[PDB]
């Protein structure tokens, strides 16, 4: 009573940050089983380093509006939490940006700890329609795991802010989509077999070979206990 | 007679129950109808048509 | 006529009608959202419908 | 980093065959993942005992009709197909059921090895009928897992077969319906974690806190090409 362990025959790379991890053959009705389960804990447990915290001068709520600006406040906000960042050593990071003139603010512009680094200097954050528009914000990079939306911060969370804070969504998880399509393979005695072929798209700090072992190396250690 | 006979053998009364996905684990988002259905079998056989 | 012929029927229809429809209130409305690389992660995690 | 181990906590047989067991604790989103996991496993692969070949005495093939049983012979190869067995040492047995006068033919009356233990000694095979009636099959119990059926093993069987053993599909697994639960486990100083209830019910040959553990070691065993090649 062995079972029939599979070989990775296909890595194939799209772009920088795509992957199409073909692994066959799997036993048959185990591809949907590893494709659930790596694509649940990818989603909502991989752990990683996202803007959680704003606080831009001149605006009260989300609802409010700058001068100055070609966008919003909340693109404003769409922006900050699309950016992709790495903190090293600790949890809690507070980043400050301050930009004068006409020119798109990118990420290379602000300021970058020793371990905090921007792996997008060229995402494109705001812009600035006076030369005497001086934008100001003050950026805390949090550090968790998953995904978790601005509504349910703002219900979970008790404390008083000073108004002005911004509440921006955090994601967490380093992988942006991960679909799996489960194919029917052939070894010549067992038709009956499959084939997972795993479509992983992140965003920096991570490349997707790494994020998948890393998401199979959770569920081994949390499937270590009851082991033989 | 027939909700009359779902409540007395401790049955949702509307006839559809809470289907969990099998393959992926999820819960489907509508309530799905369930019960037993008397299935025939009809002598057009596909080893006797192929 | 000069129509397409392979076209969705019936389930593939019924699929699509319950996805680009919308409720009122349902779970998680009025957020603002990175893309559809976003919105499809919203839906799989199930923080939205 | 901050995640935390699971343990099997309680195992709780309700009867001889249903058994509920938990496991405590889980992260937030790990519940419903490991639970749907372990589910698909255990209904799927899990390895057990069960009759494969029948051979009964004066009977060439399984429409025949013997004289003195009530049941008709491919009654009794359902019957015994319905059979669940465990088999302690050895991985292929060949049981012995001799039984004559009147009366039904339970399963507490096959003539056992030493290390072979049926589980169900009530299980009615057969209803002997006639005073002189008699009934000697040799049982045949092999070990796998999954849906063997008789075309399957008539298509691998190379070597010749005699006529008399009347072939029984194989049904090897003894994991018949499974259900989890995800409950919210009650840890005194995190409140966002949740316990996993997974209600089992078996054939009454397999352990259950074995079953779990070889579901698994199936897993890991199956991640392991995922942890080393890429």
């Amino acid at each position: 009573t062995e079972f029939l362990k599979p070989r990775l025959v296909d890595i194939e790379q799209v772009s920088s940050t795509h992957a199409k991890v073909t692994l066959e053959p799997l036993e048959r009705g185990f591809g949907h089983t590893l494709g659930n389960a790596l694509r649940r804990i990818l989603l909502s447990s991989m752990p990683g380093c996202a803007v959680t915290e704003v606080e831009i001068d001149g605006v009260l709520h989300e609802y409010s509006t700058k001068e100055g600006v070609q966008e919003d406040i909340l693109e404003i906000l769409l922006n900050l939490k699309g950016l992709a960042v790495r903190v090293q050593g600790k949890d809690e990071v507070i980043l400050t940006l301050n930009k004068s003139g006409i020119g798109p603010v990118t990420a290379a512009d602000i300021t970058h700890d020793g371990d905090v680094e921007i792996v997008k200097p060229q995402h494109v954050i705001c812009h600035l329609t006076d030369e005497n528009a001086s934008i100001s914000m003050r950026i805390k990079v949090q550090r968790g795991r998953g995904y978790v939306p601005a509504s349910t911060r703002i219900h979970s969370e008790e404390d008083e802010r000073p108004i002005g804070r911004l509440l921006v969504d955090a994601c967490y998880s380093p992988v942006e989509r991960i679909a799996y399509n489960v194919e029917a393979a052939r070894v010549e005695q067992r038709t009956d077999l499959d084939k997972l072929v795993i479509e992983m798209e992140t965003n920096g700090t991570i490349d997707p070979e790494e994020a998948i072992r890393r998401a199979a190396t959770i569920l081994a250690e949390q499937l270590e206990a009851f082991v033989d | 007679e027939i909700k009359e006979l779902l409540k007395l053998g401790d049955l949702p009364t509307s006839g559809q129950i809470r289907l969990y996905d099998g393959r992926t684990g999820e819960q489907f988002e509508r309530p799905v109808t369930v019960g037993y259905m008397y299935m025939l079998k009809l002598n057009h056989l596909v080893d006797d048509k192929m | 006529n000069g129509e397409p012929i392979i076209v969705p029927s019936q389930d593939v229809v019924l699929g699509l009608y319950y996805m680009t429809r919308d409720c009122v209130n349902a779970k998680g409305e009025g957020m603002v959202l990175t893309g559809p690389k976003e919105a499809e992660r919203l839906y799989r995690s199930g923080l939205a419908s």
